[PDB]
RNA sequence: AUGCCCUGACGAGUAGGCAGGCGUGGAGGUCAGUGACGAAGCCUAGACCGUAAGGUCGGGUCGAACGGCCUCUAGUGCAGA
RNA sequence: UUUUAGUGGGCCAUUUUUGGUAAGCAGAACUGGCGAUGCGGGAUGAACCGAACGUAGAGUUAAGGUGCCGGAAUACACGCU
RNA sequence: UAAUGGUUAUAUGCCGCCCGUCUUGAAACACGGACCAAGGAGUCUAACGUCUAUGCGAGUGUUUGGGUGUAAAACCCAUA
């Protein structure tokens, strides 16, 4: 798509879209993120506010598994059954033979309560749980089991 | 060098009115304001306590909020190509009610009265304002008014 | 320079990186190339896996 | 060297090619800089509003 | 397509107010006034003879 | 012959040739506009050429119609010449530049057969 | 000369025809397009311009959001139009009767549409059994939900999220963003 | 079955019952224009032969011509120039006359001539320069249904109805005359009179009020 | 039927933006395209079309290749430095 | 509502102004202009008057003119020199 | 048919200062330009904003690799 370029119409005009006054140069502000403090500071605060500076406290090596802990809504968490037993599952609601669904095994590590699963018991198998996805879990009459 | 502090060219503006400086009277401090009153800044230059700026005198705006001793007032400015409103906390004697919220008043429950009269009998009693309009057909006597008028005057220096 | 509301970059190239571009044109060669040698090798190790 | 300092020349015709904007006015303006005891007590207003026209219907 | 101009073309004059034919034919257009005689007075005359 | 066209009318029948074409070899005479600030011919001072401005664009009636009052139409051989069988009132048929001889005498020949007018009857022929 | 008050040569700054070279989509903007001319229903204008609109102008509706409009009363037998797709929602469980003519389904969103009943339609089938639109409900996805609308406005004491590539502390949150480092906002 | 031939005629009957009522209204327009005149010159007689003196009501309607064209105008006069609809030289327009746009008329006096027409000018004006504003593309009137149209709604059925409505400044001048398109005179025929034209006419010049000049200044423009 | 037609208004422009087009090297497809009975190039106060960028034809010279359209691609258009 | 170009040397006129004896000087205020703009007139001229411009035709004009150069009255009139 | 028209040369009347450039201002007693031909200047990449188009859509991204092949193509694919 080099014929679709506007350089391809500023062809025969002197410029070539850069005016003739400020005449197009190499650096005229300067390179990079060059004067943030002195002459692009309004272009830092308005459109980066808190660019400069430190915030807390440092963390060496830190490793991005210790803080792997994926977070799964009640919303969904029916989704983890498959769809074939999703049916005969909700329909018939049933203790004695509830669902049992590992959270681990589908890769999230918390259950958060953003809202209404069904009126169906089922075993919640989690690493962590909040407090108010405990309470509309046993709502349902189901269970939360923790895993490791 | 300049200055711009904020009662800048403020010479005339906050001064007190020849024969009237001293205590504000007590109407002052008994008028009651309401949230969505319109009222008029005009400083009073000898409380300077809740005194708008210099840019608010003569500026008429609406009440938004009434607190102990002082009214907030919106006030629209002109900032550049825009008009940005402004929140003002102005004490009540920087503060009078707008006369023109009177006389538009009285023209809504005049509007009312006629159009009631026009219910009772009479519709269509054409109750808009209407401008100035050209003056009809007069005739114009002459008894004991003949036209009786001289010409231009000579010139005369009278020093 | 710094401009308009744009996210601020972090493009690592005031080094002269043209010297170290490596640019895998070869995928396929080498693809054919490791088939090739997991078929010579199964050829030299015959019956084994 | 010596240039010119300031002039409001072409600034007025500049804020006219966009007609100098009034701002929009709407109902129920915001209660920004109300005074907070008038605010809280129209919370409560309003929710025993909402629950008197709400058995008022039902 | 064409804009014909009324009072030339008359069949555009006719198409537009049919009061033009009875206009011409009673001529409206040239018709006497009344011939009263009413006098004005001598205030008016003498004000307007006046210096 | 043609349709019934209206008059042609041309509107500017001569050629607009670029500023200082007359003056230096190496400004060929192709139509450039002029970018220059200070250039007369640019800023339309009298007595200087005219520039080419849709004004002078032709009537659609009349648009891409010869004098004869036929829209011309590229032909190399019969087989493009045939595409023209149930237009001979509206076009004619140019016989392209690299066509041979003996190609050209068969095209002639199937276009007086088939009615369509040749703008080109000419070329390449021993006469 | 002229005195002129508004700009001349003003385009009116709507599409009036779609920018895609979809010839599916065409052959609908020329039946809508004639519907739209000859038979004076608001709908079909209306759907006219809403196929023209461009990929973020046509946000998707979800199944939820069909069946809420569906709970509105006297609008439970309804035919839903959502001109662009309709997308799937794990997060309902029930879902009603319907009849959505939709330009697109994707797959789960034409299972629990003919799954719960329903059946699901396209453009042309709408105009043939609803050629006034008889007995619609035009639905539209949320606009301001997108990504790009967060950053849009950015300015001191606007509330609307930064341009930033990467995320956390040591990411704009110091100087400009707290009373301690400087000032905030 | 088409029914043209009924179709055509119950149409046709339908036009020379609108036609009747329009030579019925044009009857009763003159009659009522030449007792309002005759009224006048007798009142002045009467009044003349009582001794009085007879002050006619003051007009109610003057016609403004834009004079100067387009370059080096202030904001002030551009915007009610604008206002008034004279966008170009030799515009007109029918003014009816109130304090508040007798302060307009005092704002653009430098830039426009204006005065009094009488009914032969707006007569003329209106039967060779009327043009309609029919969503909003410039209409000739040509045609009585096509000013029904869009002025029936006032109870304006033709061309000498809507010059009446004009003339005499009734309850619809605002709509009649915002119906009608700026009147695009030509320059004079026989030329302005006044060798320089931006002097007041008072001053021998072409701006201001022309009282009752105005009307052989706008039949050479038009 | 980004077709055809109707009606109305409008048209200055540096810096600049956007659009619709013209042209050049090469690529995919097509015209079962042109060509030693003459391809390309070049010359031509000869012709035709286009507002123009340009396109087409005639005559001369020449001797082996090269065009139209639909797309793709760029080391793609010069009076200056 | 988003996005982005160029610009961030200005200058002239009327009016209001400051410094200066003053300046085609330096500096402000309001508007109109030139820059960025041809056309008719001011012989000539960035800015003045008039008027802003698609290509043509006819008509009428503006400003300015009408002895001759030069299109148009060596017009008519009252005086002055 | 060159009779009307086109083109061209010439004569005549009126008009017409040398382009490019910086500049408030250029015909300038500002600068580059004797002339001609050929070459000759917003590109490619990494990351990214807006918009648009397309596919799928609570998902999406086959091409790191593996399989396959008429073999740098095309086709197919698991875990991440
Ligand atoms: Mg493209
Ligand atoms: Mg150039
Ligand atoms: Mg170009
Ligand atoms: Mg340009
Ligand atoms: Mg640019
Ligand atoms: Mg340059
Ligand atoms: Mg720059
Ligand atoms: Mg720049
Ligand atoms: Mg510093
Ligand atoms: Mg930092
Ligand atoms: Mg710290
Ligand atoms: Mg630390
Ligand atoms: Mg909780
Ligand atoms: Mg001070
Ligand atoms: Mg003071
Ligand atoms: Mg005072
Ligand atoms: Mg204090
Ligand atoms: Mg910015
Ligand atoms: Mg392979
Ligand atoms: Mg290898
Ligand atoms: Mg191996
Ligand atoms: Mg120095
Ligand atoms: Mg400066
Ligand atoms: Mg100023
Ligand atoms: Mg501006
Ligand atoms: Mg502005
Ligand atoms: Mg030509
Ligand atoms: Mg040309
Ligand atoms: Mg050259
Ligand atoms: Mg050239
Ligand atoms: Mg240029
Ligand atoms: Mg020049
Ligand atoms: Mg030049
Ligand atoms: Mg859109
Ligand atoms: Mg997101
Ligand atoms: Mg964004
Ligand atoms: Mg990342
Ligand atoms: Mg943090
Ligand atoms: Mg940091
Ligand atoms: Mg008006
Ligand atoms: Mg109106
Ligand atoms: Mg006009
Ligand atoms: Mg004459
Ligand atoms: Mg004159
Ligand atoms: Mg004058
Ligand atoms: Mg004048
Ligand atoms: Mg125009
Ligand atoms: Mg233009
Ligand atoms: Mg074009
Ligand atoms: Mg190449
Ligand atoms: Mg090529
Ligand atoms: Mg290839
Ligand atoms: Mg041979
Ligand atoms: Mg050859
Ligand atoms: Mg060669
Ligand atoms: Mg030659
Ligand atoms: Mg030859
Ligand atoms: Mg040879
Ligand atoms: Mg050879
Ligand atoms: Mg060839
Ligand atoms: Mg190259
Ligand atoms: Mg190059
Ligand atoms: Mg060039
Ligand atoms: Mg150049
Ligand atoms: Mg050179
Ligand atoms: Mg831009
Ligand atoms: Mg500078
Ligand atoms: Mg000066
Ligand atoms: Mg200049
Ligand atoms: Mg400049
Ligand atoms: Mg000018
Ligand atoms: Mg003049
Ligand atoms: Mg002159
Ligand atoms: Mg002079
Ligand atoms: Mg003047
Ligand atoms: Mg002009
Ligand atoms: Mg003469
Ligand atoms: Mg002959
Ligand atoms: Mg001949
Ligand atoms: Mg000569
Ligand atoms: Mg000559
Ligand atoms: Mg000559
Ligand atoms: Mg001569
Ligand atoms: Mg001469
Ligand atoms: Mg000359
Ligand atoms: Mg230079
Ligand atoms: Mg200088
Ligand atoms: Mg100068
Ligand atoms: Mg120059
Ligand atoms: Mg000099
Ligand atoms: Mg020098
Ligand atoms: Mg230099
Ligand atoms: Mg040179
Ligand atoms: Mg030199
Ligand atoms: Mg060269
Ligand atoms: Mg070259
Ligand atoms: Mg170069
Ligand atoms: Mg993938
Ligand atoms: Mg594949």
């Amino acid at each position: 798509p080099s014929r679709f370029t506007k350089t391809r119409k500023h062809r025969g005009h002197v410029s070539a879209g850069k005016g003739r006054i400020g005449k197009h140069r190499k650096h005229p502000g300067g390179r990079g993120m060059a004067g943030g403090q002195h002459h692009h500071r309004i272009n830092m605060d308005k459109y980066h506010p808190g660019y400069f500076g430190k915030v807390g406290m440092r963390y060496f090596h830190k490793q991005q598994a210790h803080f792997w802990k994926p977070v799964l809504n009640l919303d969904k968490l029916w989704t983890l059954i498959p769809e074939d037993k999703r049916d005969q599952y909700l329909k018939s609601a049933s203790k004695e033979t509830a669902p049992v669904i590992d959270t681990l095994a589908a890769g999230y590590g918390k259950i958060l309560g953003k809202g209404r699963i069904p009126n169906v018991p089922v075993i919640v198998k989690a690493r962590f749980v909040s407090k108010l996805a405990e309470e509309k879990i046993r709502a349902a009459g189901g269970v939360v089991e923790l895993i490791a | 060098g300049k200055s711009h502090g904020y009662r800048s060219r403020t010479r005339y503006m906050f001064q007190r009115d020849f024969r009237k400086h001293g205590a504000v009277h007590l109407s002052t401090y008994l008028k009651v304001y309401k949230v969505g009153d319109i009222v008029d800044i005009k400083a009073n230059g000898s409380i300077q306590k809740g005194m708008p700026h210099k840019f608010y005198q003569g500026k008429t705006g609406v009440v938004y909020n009434v607190t102990k001793s002082s009214v907030g007032v919106i006030i629209n400015k002109m900032v550049g190509n825009r008009y940005l409103e402004k929140r003002l906390n102005l004490r009540v004697e920087h503060i009078k009610h707008s006369k023109c919220r009177q006389e538009f008043l009285e023209r809504v429950k005049a509007n009312a009265a006629k159009r009631a009269e026009a219910k009772a009998q009479g519709v269509a009693v054409q109750l808009k304002r209407q401008p100035a309009q050209p003056r009809e057909s007069r005739i114009v006597s002459t008894e004991g008014n003949v036209p009786q008028t001289l010409a231009p005057v000579p010139y005369e220096t009278f020093i | 320079a710094i401009s308009k509301n744009l996210p601020i970059l972090k493009n690592h190239f005031r080094k002269h990186w043209q010297e170290r571009v490596k640019v895998h044109f070869d995928q396929a060669g080498k693809k054919v190339s490791r088939r090739n040698a997991r078929a010579t090798r199964a050829a030299k190790i015959a019956p084994r896996p | 060297a010596k240039s010119k300092n300031h002039t409001a020349h072409n600034q007025t015709r500049k804020a006219h090619r966009n007609g100098i904007k009034k701002p929009k006015t709407y109902k129920y303006p915001s209660l920004k800089g109300v005074d907070p005891k008038f605010r809280r007590n129209h919370k409560h207003a309003l929710h025993g509003t909402a629950k008197a026209l709400a058995a008022a219907k039902k | 397509v064409l804009k014909k101009n009324p009072l030339k073309n008359k069949q555009v004059l006719l198409r537009l107010n049919p009061y033009a034919k009875v206009f011409a034919a009673e001529k409206l257009g040239s018709k006497k006034a009344e011939k009263t005689g009413t006098k004005p007075a001598a205030v008016f005359t003498e004000t307007l003879k006046h210096d | 012959a043609s349709l019934p066209h209206p008059k042609i009318v041309k509107k500017h029948t001569k050629k607009f040739k670029r500023h200082h074409s007359d003056r230096y070899h190496r400004v060929a005479e192709n139509w450039r506009k002029q970018k220059g600030i200070d250039s007369v011919v640019r800023r339309r001072f009298r007595g200087n050429i005219s520039q080419p401005k849709i004004g002078y664009g032709s009537n659609k009636k009349t648009k891409f119609l010869s004098p004869s009052g036929h829209k011309t139409f590229l032909v190399a051989n019969v087989k493009d010449l045939e595409t023209l069988t149930m237009h001979t009132k509206t076009y004619a048929a140019e016989i392209a530049h690299n066509i041979s001889a003996k190609n050209r005498v068969v095209i002639l020949a199937r276009a007086k057969a088939l009615g369509i007018k040749v703008t080109n009857p000419k070329g390449r022929l021993a006469l | 000369g002229i005195d002129h008050t508004s700009k001349q040569h003003k385009r009116s700054g709507h599409r009036t025809a779609p920018k895609s070279d979809n010839v599916y989509l065409k052959l609908l903007v020329k039946l809508y397009t004639f519907l739209a001319r000859r038979t004076d229903a608001p709908f079909n204008k209306v759907v006219l311009k809403a196929l023209f609109l461009s990929k973020i102008n046509r946000p998707p509706v979800s199944v939820s959001r069909i069946a809420r409009a569906l709970k509105q009363e006297g609008a439970a037998n309804k035919t839903v139009v959502v001109v662009g797709t309709v997308t799937d929602d794990a997060r309902i469980f029930e879902f009603p009767k319907t009849t959505v003519a939709a330009l697109r389904f994707t797959a789960g969103a034409r299972a629990k549409i003919v799954k719960a009943g329903g059946e699901c339609i396209t453009l042309d089938q709408l105009a043939v059994r609803a050629p006034k639109g008889q007995n619609t409900l035009i639905l539209r996805g949320p606009r301001n939900s997108r990504e790009a609308v967060r950053h849009f406005g950015m300015g001191p004491h606007k509330g609307k999220a930064p341009r930033i590539l990467s995320t956390g502390r040591k990411f704009e949150r110091a100087r400009g963003r707290r009373r301690s480092k400087g000032f905030k906002v | 079955a088409e029914q043209v031939a009924a179709e055509r005629a119950a149409r046709k009957a339908a036009n020379k019952e609108k036609r009747a009522i329009i030579l019925e209204r044009n009857a009763a327009y003159q009659k009522e224009y030449e007792t309002a005149e005759r009224n006048i010159i007798q009142a002045k007689r009467d009044a003349k032969a009582a001794g009085s003196y007879y002050v006619e009501a003051q007009h109610k309607l003057v016609f403004v011509v834009r004079i100067k064209g387009i370059n080096k105008i202030p904001p002030k006069p551009r915007k009610v120039l604008q206002l008034l609809r004279l966008t170009r030289i030799n515009s007109g327009t029918f003014v009816k006359v109130t304090k508040a746009t007798l302060e307009l008329l005092k704002l653009i006096e430098p830039y426009v001539a204006y005065g009094y027409p009488s009914y032969s000018t707006i007569r003329q004006l209106v039967y060779k320069r009327g043009f309609g504003k029919i969503n909003k593309q410039r209409v000739p009137l040509s045609d009585n249904a096509i000013i029904e149209a869009n002025l029936g709604k006032y109870g304006i059925l033709s061309i000498d109805d809507l010059i009446h409505e004009i003339i005499t400044v009734g309850p619809h001048f605002k709509q009649a005359n915002n119906f009608l398109w700026p009147f695009k005179l030509s320059n004079p025929s026989g030329g302005w009179g006044v060798p320089r034209k931006f002097k007041h006419f008072i001053q021998g010049g072409s701006f201001g009020n022309r009282e009752e000049f105005i009307n052989k200044l706008v039949k050479s423009m038009n």
